[PDB]
């Protein structure tokens, strides 16, 4: 589509979301975000949760579902799915910055408690989206990696200067064994 | 054992028509990744490189242990027919037999040009992997 025919993209514009938000495994609502009518279309249709899952984390949720019990409910959805899906965006982008984050974070920001943790660490190393690991002795959660949600211009960048070195060492090595003979 | 078995290099050749189906295949193909190459663990490829060569060191063990055996039984008997030289020779001035063979020999440079394989390649090996090791000093390198 383009600016001027994004007029007649109302129906699959919610089609696409609400076939998406049925399935569990949908894991990128960064690409519903860059569309030429999606910017377009604003009010309560059902773009305005995805600004909630993106960027947003479930404090910004649980505040939704006092408001409509009826409109999230009326169209394809079921809230439970939805809720773990916002335990997930929620930790994976805690799970982003620290790398040496502790139990009680995730019974205060995502409001479980004790035991419910160590089935749903699993959730999230299963699919593909936090590779995490359980350090349980000592009470804490090292992970190996973690995806992100949106990028920034500090985001190339720190592709940016890891990568330059890393071309700049093989360049040493690249004189360096092919010289041997 | 060093012209044992000469080595004759090897050098590629084709038609262009290959190397126009060589261009041909590269495109049209699925993304087959080069990484076997560059894997940086093998200790049981080292393992059975060298415990297969183990066997044969033992197996030359056991051919230098007979070669004394060999002496052994060759060093009595010269020297008991040199023994029976100076008993027989005193005897008919008052009056007036097998030797062994040795292991044979073509086995013992059988051995010495098998172990002759396991150290061209195993030191080929050696600097295999100790290249992809000392590479991956370069990738750890800027991670703090």
């Amino acid at each position: 589509y383009t600016e001027d025919n994004a007029s007649q993209a109302r129906v699959d514009a919610h089609r696409c979301i609400v076939r998406a938000l049925k399935d569990p495994n949908a894991f990128l609502f960064d690409h519903l975000l860059t569309l030429k009518p999606v910017k377009f279309l604003e009010g309560e249709l059902i773009h305005d949760l995805l600004t909630i899952f993106v960027s947003a984390k479930l404090a910004s949720y649980v505040k939704f579902y006092q408001n409509n019990k009826d409109f999230i409910d009326s169209l394809g959805l079921l809230h439970e799915q939805n809720m773990a899906k916002m335990r997930l965006l929620t930790f994976m982008g805690m799970a982003v910055e620290n790398k040496e984050i502790s139990f009680d974070t995730m019974q205060q920001e995502l409001q479980i408690g004790a035991d419910d943790v160590e089935a749903f660490v699993i959730d999230a190393v299963r699919t593909k989206m936090v590779y995490c690991k359980i350090d349980q002795t000592q009470r804490k959660v090292v992970v190996s990696h973690s995806t992100h949600r949106t990028f920034g211009k500090q985001q190339w960048q720190q592709l940016y200067d890891t990568l330059n070195a890393w071309k700049q060492n093989l360049n040493k090595v690249k004189n360096s064994l092919l010289s041997l003979s | 054992f060093e012209y044992m078995f000469e080595e004759v290099p090897i050098v590629i050749k084709n038609s262009h028509l290959i190397n126009v189906l060589m261009w041909e295949l590269e495109k049209k193909s699925a993304v087959a990744d080069k990484h076997e190459l560059l894997s940086l663990a093998s200790s049981n490829h080292l393992g059975k490189n060298l415990q297969l060569l183990m066997d044969r060191v033992d197996e030359m063990s056991q051919d230098i242990v007979k070669y004394n055996t060999y002496m052994r039984n060759t060093s009595k008997q010269q020297q008991q027919k040199h023994q029976y030289q100076q008993r027989r020779q005193q005897e008919n001035m008052q009056r007036q037999f097998k030797p062994p063979q040795p292991p044979a020999r073509m086995d013992s440079l059988l051995i010495a040009g098998q172990i002759n394989t396991y150290c061209q390649n195993i030191k080929e090996f050696t600097a295999q992997n100790l290249g992809k090791l000392f590479m991956a000093q370069a990738l750890q390198e800027y991670n703090n």
